[PDB]
DNA sequence: TTAGAGAATTGGAGAGTGTGTTTTTTTTTTTTTTT
DNA sequence: ACACACTCTCCAATTCTCTAA
């Protein structure tokens, strides 16, 4: 939002002095990026699968 | 608008259902009544949306389906029947 | 809502165990009752309407009202719990 | 763009000024103060306008016409404080001791800059950036007098008082935590290496960003300006709210209120729950910026506080003065002090002198203990009044609550368990849970009078049982799990079961109140009404007599005055009187009999249930009080036989 | 040779050593710069010590790290609400407890910029919260304005975290309600302490402007206060282990141990061994499969009024390291356990985990309140269902609680049980029921009396009910021990002994939890003389504390009254 | 260590008891960061002046410090195919090219020349690398390109280039003319080559060569790197002729040595081996030729500073064994010239001065 | 070889213009009327 | 009307080139 986002306004205290923010203030979040899943919670595909 | 929701017969076990959004053009309005179970053809499209990229963080667009159609007496033998 | 899944959803195609059920309100006890009637769950408040499957078996614990059981009195006297409910669980 | 005449020239005024402060004396009296402030020992001063008028009349009276000054800052108080302020700045004396000048950050700043000065040439900053010292105006004295001698409620505080100098009585409602505010701000330039100050007034501002200096300018130097805290200017500031007196709102209305705002050595003077007579200057609070442009022409407003009367000194605040000393002699050299400050309270009523006798050692009240290990045990006394309908219990417990200088004043049907002692409230728009102590909190370190003590719930009755032992409030709710202080001594008054007394029950089904509660008062007296037609005629003849006249009749006997009364107590709440050998054993061997007696006549009409330890403690709660009231500091026998003395009388009434 | 990275430093060395006499004041008086100076002694310090004395270890290691002071004990503490803007930008020393902690904060500390069109990289140094970004690309040969741009993901940031504190009650003004201050902490310390915590800190104390609005540059004239902390306190040697040794070698330590604990309080000595044992605790166990076994105990104190208990309930509440009092009717089901708020809290039950939970007033609350003590007592574990949340958390509480008789005062004409009036299903919960009397005696009368009048034969008693007690201090010490270095195991003899026990309670009502009671009961037992096995001494005393704290003996076998005359 | 936020405030008083200020924690301590944080803040820089166009991209006008990349199976193949064109073609392709272009030389255009001029130095280099690696491969496969005619028409080239003012032809003409020398040296480290030699070294092409860095200052970083290397080749072979005090006297004065500071200043770009190259000319203008006068100028001082500091070259590269060495002999000669005449306080700011009656005494 | 007279290229000072701003639950403590 | 973002314009500072002593 403190970006130039297109066609939206703006919205512990942050960082200042870039080009693109002018006068406002930048602060950020922490997520995680994944790449994949994995779960560690038909008689014949049963049989099948086991060993 | 209308919107869409899964039949519950259809869902998965131990998942909630999903929606998705149709525009009714000027021959399809009034086809349809809430709650009916109903079967529609039409293009998926999407668009740009300033409030889901800022909420997201990321540059996400929204998706819609556009209607081309949409889908849900007695003769005289039953009558001498 | 918040929609967001209960115990029952959870619990769908599985067990469900409720501890000390006697101590649970009547508000609440005819919520599990209308969703064992119909292994269904039903919303609609708010502009949102929607309809869920909760194809899951309860297990349940409770006391015998005073906290002993009565050898002169039937299963409904010794137990907090209405006809209806009592009327659908298998095995006591 | 228009201008008028006015009849005030301030040239003349500020003339008056510098002679008032070099030459008023009751040396001069001011100059003694700025020479305290000169050497560093004083932050503030406080202006007398009784002086002023004094000086003016004593001027008049040497033949010479001189300006009503007095008038003249009452009715536009805001600029004279910067008047005064620059003569006391002109006329300030040189210090009397050495100070260790190199403590001062804003000293080696300024002879630094100075120094920069004089090499270079080989106002510069704001005065209000070195003024050490806050100055505040004290209204004239009513016995002397003018409207701000006079107290306004704050309905009466109209439109046309902005500006002027008033006072207002009333209760505060809230009071806001200390914060700082700046006055001056101070900067650095970073390339060319020079310091600017900026000087704040208004709610908000810009901070500068370009050094504008006329040598950084002619080297083209565009240098960036940094803040500093270390050379700022911060003063302390606290907000509070005012309101009306409950029983001065006029029928069908809503209470009203005003903002008070305290800056200087005048921060947290007030407190939550304080009758106050405040006084100050009435201000508008204007809007800034584009706010402003359409905020249209109705003006917000506040009070700056000067200064602060409080109606009854507590008893906190005590010291022994010589003008408090002369007059506890006056009680002291005259003797028999307890029979007549017993015969004192309320005199308007009739007989009942045990009684008063012990609710006057309920205001004094035992010795707080505090054992080695970390046990403590409770200083305070708790009374109950039992008896028929119509025997001034009502009436007397209200007399009480005039004297303490904290207390308060509830009935039993109208009181929560919760709101008599503390609430957990969801009171923000912003769903937050807040905690709000009830009536016991705000009588802490007071009395607390309950009257109606029957009616009130069984359940909500058990609140009070945390406080009246262990004088703290323990909550764990939604949100909110801690403790308050609650130092609170309870007073409370009921009729027996089924209204009055039975003679054909024992005491304790008349009484019907619970064991572990009816153990908790410390005295509880009953009290019968029983005809006479010899004791019926003197009571008449007395309160015929006060109807007549609005005076009790006397012939031999004069009550001191409650204002006397309370310097007495509050000096005898200071001394803290010891045990000694000879006396324990006595108590000890009285205590035994008293439980002996109990258990011999459990069963009889007679009882009125068994004697526990807390039964002990009583006495010597009741013994060191009859101690503190004669200024000694050692218990004596003396005091432990009328306190056993005054247990005993409670129970005559049974025996008609 | 530890490999570590900050020294600890008590201010009040820099008095002793006289060169440093005066660096003491210009240590509070200039925090940011002092500190800073002695951080750049240290390392190099460090340095040197590795090239003089010409060690083995790596330089390029040494010269990588950041070694950081840590000043602490630096004066008198400060009460929160007399803080005046003449105390900015000095060092403080405050003491409080702990609200809560918000999450962990990525603070920028380098930026890292990229040229869109050559692929030229800087890396730049964040001061004073501003980007100091390049005007052109500094590439000789492409010189170009507008040409640099930011690189979030490849900066380098640090964690910051906010604590709130409370003012201790010690402190509050009268009439009044306890305040708050934040502090703000990094790096190392960030996680150190949890809601409930009771700590001293010491830290500058800041101010800064807040804006009017996102928008501009426009400042308000109040200004925000907080703290920033450099260090935290909570509120070993042969020489302790030799004297926990030598104490426990001694013959009448169990009973040293007992008058101890609450040593102005008169006699009451079962319930003081009941506490005792209580504050030792059982052994912790965990099977692959089978579950888990609680080693906590529950006690809970009946009888007359005036009889003292609630002054024992303050010595546990002091004594805990962990731990909570409240009142019957100061305690709703939610606040005892847990809050929603979308986030959950935390109550009294939760904040005393690991500790002692004091209950006063026992009998006020309702059977609603109550009701919830069931699951908790039982499994120690809270389970929540609720809008949006749906989890179960851990209650390794251990209740102590306070009550007075149906009527008041106890009835001898009515058995037991009925006196008691608890629900069986709560009162089968408890592993040991005290009955306290007020029964009158001249002889008990005289000492009683004699005891609490000697109190106030001093302005500040230095009087005490006996000639040998341990130190608070010592007492803690050898409790704690105990607890942390002592595993007891059961014996055949003490299985043996336990069947025994158990038919003969039972055959005649004692249910199966009278067995693991005993159990635990004389695990705790064993702890406290720092055996790790349990013998039949240890099962005898456990049976024999059971029936003395119900006055069995005293009982009735077949009405369940108690005859008065017998106790 | 600590964040960005706690940062302190500096001030540093000058002599004359004037201040100044400077914010961050570091300056607390580092005066050496203190003082070039103090001068950074300082917003102008004086605005820059800047050769070629017209033609695809090559050595002339990139940085070649940068491969292009291949396969093992590539690697063998191309290695093979240039390998055998060199054992099979190169003499007789070169003799016909080269013997066209000299009946045909007032008729080329841009492009020939350049490509010309690039694979004559290509092919060259190559096999000498390949020799110097290996005695299965012998310098007689190049050996073409010795004999007198395209000894002539490299020269002829170079010449007519450098008149017109055409810099990207003569940029190429000084690559092919380094390779020819480079090569001479190679066969006289072994008759008619002592005869092209003399030929070469005619006075009017050492006024040409003598000429060539002097306008190397304003141009690109390739075209002064290509001065450099033609300069240590073209004084190597005259080194080893035995004249020479002649020659080397022409080739000292102020705009050589200007062209050598401004090319060493960016040397975070530059290889190992060029810096070796520069410090080799000015151990020959400082200690040999005993021209002292020349780098006692101050940018050269600055210099040194910052290519010694812990900044920029590396701890243990060779470079600092030279360039350390070089700087003790340099403070211990400017010491003594410095205490003998005072005056040179104010000298080492500016240009030497060419006044007759004070400039000599100046220069010694 | 220095220097001075004339022409061309570039920077940014600073002046101008347009613009945006005020402003149905679900869970939990407490009072009140209703069966 | 009050801080900002962005556009437009003119003027002189600068370097390059030519000529003669
Ligand atoms: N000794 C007395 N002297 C003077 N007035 C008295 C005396 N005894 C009773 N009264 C009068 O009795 C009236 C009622 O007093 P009040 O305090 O309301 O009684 P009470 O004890 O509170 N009765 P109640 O509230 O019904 O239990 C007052 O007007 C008193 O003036
Ligand atoms: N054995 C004793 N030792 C010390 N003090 C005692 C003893 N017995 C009684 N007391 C005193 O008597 C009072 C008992 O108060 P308290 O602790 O509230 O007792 P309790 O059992 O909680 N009674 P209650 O709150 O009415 O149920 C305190 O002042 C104690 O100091
Ligand atoms: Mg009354
Ligand atoms: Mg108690
Ligand atoms: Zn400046
Ligand atoms: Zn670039």
């Amino acid at each position: 939002t403190q970006l130039g986002l297109p066609g939206v306004k703006p919205s512990n205290s942050g960082v200042t002095g870039l080009r693109s923010l002018g006068v406002r203030d930048l602060t950020y979040k922490i997520s995680f990026l994944a790449c994949h899943v994995i779960s560690i919670g038909d008689q014949e595909v049963f049989l099948n699968s086991l060993s | 608008r209308v919107t869409l929701q899964e039949a519950p017969g259809t869902v998965p076990p131990g998942r909630l259902p999903r929606h998705r959004e149709v525009i009714l053009l000027a021959d399809l309005v009034d086809v349809s009544k809430p709650g009916e179970e109903v079967e529609v053809t039409g293009i998926y499209k999407n668009n740009y949306d300033g409030n889901l990229n800022a909420k997201n963080g990321f540059p996400v667009f929204a998706t819609i389906i556009e209607a081309n159609s949409i889908k849900r007496s007695w003769t005289e033998e039953e009558e001498r029947e | 809502v918040v929609i967001e899944a209960g115990a029952l959803m959870l619990a769908d195609n599985g067990i469900c165990c409720i501890d000390e059920f006697d101590k649970m309100d009547i508000s609440d006890q005819v919520a599990i009752h209308e969703a064992m009637e119909q292994q269904t769950i039903s919303i609609a408040k708010a502009g949102i309407h929607a309809t869920l499957n909760a194809r899951t078996s309860i297990l349940a614990a409770a006391n015998p009202v005073g906290g002993r059981y009565n050898r002169k009195l039937s299963l409904r006297g010794n137990l907090n719990m209405t006809a209806p409910i009592m009327s659908r669980f298998d095995l006591f | 763009l228009p201008s008028i005449q006015l009849p005030v020239d301030y040239n003349n005024l500020f003339n008056e000024i510098t002679d008032f402060l070099v030459t008023f004396k009751q040396g001069p009296k001011y100059m003694a103060m700025l020479q305290k402030v000169a050497n560093r020992e004083l932050n503030s001063v406080i202006i007398d306008l009784d002086d002023i008028l004094q000086y003016q009349n004593e001027k008049f009276l040497q033949g010479t016409q001189a300006d009503d000054l007095v008038s003249a800052i009452q009715q536009n108080a805001n600029h004279f404080t910067e008047l005064f302020c620059r003569a006391i700045d002109n006329n300030m004396p040189l210090p009397t001791k050495e100070i260790d000048y190199k403590d001062d950050v804003l000293d080696v700043i300024l002879n630094q800059r100075r120094l920069r000065n004089e090499r270079m040439l080989s106002e510069l900053f704001p005065p209000n950036l070195t003024r050490r010292y806050f100055l505040y105006f004290k209204p004239l004295s009513q016995n002397c007098a003018a409207i701000s001698s006079k107290p306004l409620s704050v309905r009466q505080i109209k439109g046309d008082f902005l500006g002027q100098l008033i006072t207002v009585r009333g209760i505060i409602t809230r009071v806001s935590d200390v914060k700082p505010a700046v006055e001056v701000i101070a900067y650095t330039c970073d390339q060319c290496g020079y310091e600017v100050f900026q000087e704040v007034n208004s709610r908000t501002f810009t901070p500068l960003s370009e050094c504008t200096s006329e040598e950084c300018s002619q080297n083209q130097t565009k240098g960036q300006l940094f803040m500093s805290t270390r050379a700022s200017k911060f003063s302390a500031f606290q907000e509070c709210k005012i309101q009306e007196l409950s029983q001065q709102v006029p029928v069908g209305h809503i209470p009203r209120s005003l903002n008070i705002h305290v800056n200087g050595t005048l921060v947290r003077s007030l407190s939550p729950g304080d009758i106050v007579d405040v006084t100050g200057i009435f201000l508008p609070a204007p809007y800034t910026g584009f706010k402003a442009l359409k905020a249209g022409l109705l003006t917000e407003t506040y009070l700056e506080a000067q200064f602060v009367r409080q109606h009854k000194k507590k008893f906190a605040s005590f010291s022994l003065t010589s003008d408090v000393e002369e007059r506890v002699m006056e009680l002291i050299t005259s003797g028999d002090v307890y029979n007549r400050l017993a015969k004192s309270i309320a005199p308007e009523i009739y007989g009942n002198l045990d009684v008063k006798k012990a609710l006057l050692l309920l205001l004094v009240g035992g010795v707080d203990k505090r054992v080695g290990d970390g046990m403590k045990i409770r200083g305070d006394i708790n009374v109950c009044l039992m008896g028929d309908p119509g025997v001034a219990k009502s009436q007397l417990l209200k007399a009480i609550c005039k004297i303490s200088p904290r207390g308060v004043y509830t009935t039993g049907k109208g009181s929560s368990g919760v709101g008599l002692t503390a609430a957990v409230m969801k009171d923000p728009v912003t769903d937050e849970m807040i905690l709000e102590g009830g009536a016991l909190v705000l009588a802490d370190n007071g009395i607390c009078c309950i009257d109606e003590f029957d009616k009130m719930d069984e359940s909500d009755r058990t609140a009070i049982h945390e406080v009246m032992e262990q004088q703290t409030i323990s909550i764990s709710k939604a949100g909110i799990n801690t403790t308050l202080n609650a130092r609170t001594s309870i007073l409370a008054a009921a009729n027996p079961l089924y209204g009055r007394y039975n003679p054909r029950l024992s005491p304790l089904d008349n009484i019907n109140l619970p064991a572990a509660l009816l153990s908790r008062f410390d005295i509880l007296f009953l009290m019968l009404d029983i005809p006479s037609r010899d004791d019926d005629e003197k009571l008449a003849e007395h309160v015929t007599y006060v109807h007549m006249h609005n005076k009790q009749p006397d012939l031999d006997f004069t009550p001191v005055e409650p204002s006397k009364m309370r310097e007495y107590i509050a000096y005898a709440k200071t001394k803290r009187p010891v045990m000694s050998e000879a006396v324990n054993d006595y108590v000890v061997q009285a205590y035994i009999r008293l439980r002996q007696d109990s258990k011999r006549e459990m069963d009889s009409k007679f009882s009125f249930g068994q004697a526990t330890p807390r039964t002990l403690l009583g006495i010597i709660r009741l013994s060191q009080a009859l101690a503190k009231l004669r200024l000694a500091d050692m218990v004596d026998i003396d005091d432990v036989e009328e306190a056993l003395r005054l247990v005993r009388v409670s129970k005559e009434s049974l025996y008609q | 040779e530890l490999g570590t990275s900050n020294l600890n430093l008590d201010a009040r060395n820099l008095l002793a050593y006289k060169q440093t006499e005066d660096l003491y004041h210009q240590l509070l008086n200039y925090p940011q710069e002092v500190i800073s100076i002695m951080d750049q002694t240290i390392k190099d310090c460090m340095v040197s010590l590795i090239v003089d004395n010409n060690l083995d270890y790596d330089l390029d290691e040494i010269e990588t790290k950041f070694y950081k002071v840590r000043p602490y004990n630096v004066g008198s503490c400060k009460g929160m609400r007399e803080l005046n803007p003449n105390d900015i930008d000095k060092l403080i020393n405050l003491k409080g407890l702990v609200l809560r902690s918000t999450p962990v904060i990525p603070d920028m500390k380098v930026a890292f910029f990229k040229c869109n069109v050559c692929d030229h990289t800087m890396a730049v140094e964040i001061d004073r919260g501003v980007i100091q970004e390049p005007a052109r690309c500094e590439r000789i040969d492409c010189n170009e304005p507008n040409s640099m741009s930011l690189i979030h993901n490849r900066c380098s940031f640090a964690d910051k975290q906010v604590i709130k504190l409370q003012e201790t009650p010690d402190f509050v003004p009268d009439g009044q309600t306890p305040h708050s201050i934040s502090l703000c902490v990094y790096d190392e310390l960030v996680d150190s302490c949890r809601a409930g915590d009771r700590i001293e800190v010491t830290g500058t104390f800041r101010s800064i402007p807040i804006r009017a609005n996102s928008r501009q540059r426009v400042l308000k004239s109040l200004y925000k206060t907080y703290v920033d902390v450099v260090h935290v306190k909570k509120v070993i040697t042969d020489q302790d282990l030799a004297k926990i040794r030598e104490v426990a070698a001694r013959e009448d330590l169990y009973s040293l141990l007992a008058r101890s604990i609450a040593p102005s309080i008169y006699e009451l000595e079962d319930v003081k061994k009941g506490i005792l044992l209580q504050l030792f605790g059982g052994t912790n166990k965990t099977f692959t499969k089978g579950g888990r076994y609680r080693g906590d105990i529950n006690i809970l104190l009946c009888g007359d009024p005036s009889t003292s208990k609630s002054q024992i309930l303050q010595y546990v509440h002091k004594i805990t390291p962990r731990g909570v009092y409240t009142s019957g009717k100061g305690s709703s089901a939610v606040g005892l356990t847990a809050y929603i708020t979308l986030v959950l809290e935390s109550g009294a039950l939760v904040l005393s985990d690991g500790g002692v939970c004091c209950i006063d007033e026992f009998d006020k609350m309702s059977d609603s309140t109550r009701s919830v003590l069931h699951e908790v007592m039982e499994q120690q574990t809270i389970s929540i269902a609720k809008a949006g949340i749906i989890t179960t958390l851990n209650a390794r509480s251990s209740i102590l609680a306070s009550a007075n008789p149906i009527g008041s005062r106890y009835n001898p004409n009515l058995p037991v049980t009925e006196n008691i009036d608890l629900p069986p299903p709560l009162l089968s919960r408890f592993d040991l029921v005290y009955l306290v009397l007020d029964k009158v005696d001249e002889k008990n009368d005289r000492e009683l009396a004699k005891h609490l009048t000697n109190l106030y034969l001093e302005d500040k008693p230095e009087h005490i009910s006996q000639d040998d007690v341990l130190p608070v201090e010592f007492l803690t010490m050898y409790i704690s021990y105990a607890k942390e270095h002592i595993h007891p195991i059961i014996t055949e003899a003490a299985k043996t002994e336990l069947v025994r026990a158990y038919v003969g309670m039972r055959k005649m009502t004692a249910t199966t939890r009278q067995l693991e009671s005993m159990i635990r009961l004389a695990e705790a037992h064993a702890k406290m003389k720092l055996k790790n096995v349990v013998e039949l001494e240890d099962v005898q005393e456990a049976v024999r504390l059971i029936r003395s704290a119900i006055k069995d003996y005293a009982t009735d076998p077949k009405t369940g009254k108690i005859d008065m005359n017998l106790v | 260590a600590r964040h960005s936020r706690f940062g302190g405030l500096l001030s540093i008083q000058t002599p004359d008891k004037t201040r100044l200020t400077v914010s961050g924690s570091q300056a607390l301590v580092d005066e050496k960061i203190a003082l070039q944080k103090l001068d950074d803040s300082k917003k102008w820089n004086k605005r820059i002046i800047k050769a070629a166009e017209g033609l695809p991209n090559s050595l002339l006008n990139s940085q070649t410090g940068k491969a292009i990349f291949f396969t093992e199976s590539n690697g063998k193949h191309f290695k093979e195919f240039i390998n055998n064109f060199i054992d099979s073609g190169f003499n007789i392709l070169l003799h016909s090219v080269t013997n066209y272009f000299t009946t045909e030389q007032d008729r080329m255009v841009t492009l020939e020349q350049v490509e010309y001029l690039l694979f004559f130095a290509w092919f060259v280099k190559y096999q000498l690398l390949r020799s110097k690696i290996d005695n299965s491969a012998d310098i007689k496969q190049v050996s073409e390109a010795l004999k007198e005619v395209t000894f002539i028409l490299v020269s002829s080239l170079l010449r007519s280039a450098y008149d017109l003012k055409n810099w990207t032809v003569t940029h190429a003409g000084m690559i092919a003319f380094n390779e020819l020398l480079n090569l001479v040296s190679r066969t006289k480290a072994a008759t008619d080559i002592e005869f092209i030699v003399s030929r070469l070294f005619s006075d009017e092409r050492i006024q040409l060569l003598s000429n060539l860095p002097k306008i190397g200052s304003k141009y690109s970083l390739q075209f002064m790197k290509s001065c450099i290397e033609l300069t240590h080749s073209v004084l190597k072979v005259l080194e080893q002729y035995s004249n020479f005090q002649k020659v080397q006297a022409n080739y000292m004065t102020e705009p050589v040595i200007e062209t050598y500071i401004n090319f060493l200043e960016r040397f975070r770009e530059l290889e190992d081996d060029s810096i070796k190259k520069v410090f080799s000319f000015f151990h020959r203008v400082f200690v040999q030729a005993k021209e002292q006068a020349l780098l006692f100028r101050f940018d050269l001082i600055i210099l040194l500073r910052e290519m010694l500091s812990p900044d920029g070259l590396d701890r243990m590269s060779r470079s600092r064994k030279y360039v350390s060495q070089f700087s003790d002999y340099f403070l211990a000669r400017l010491k003594k010239r410095l205490k003998k005449s005072p005056a040179w306080f104010v000298g080492l700011l500016f240009p030497p001065l060419h006044n007759s009656e004070v400039g000599f005494y100046q220069r010694y």
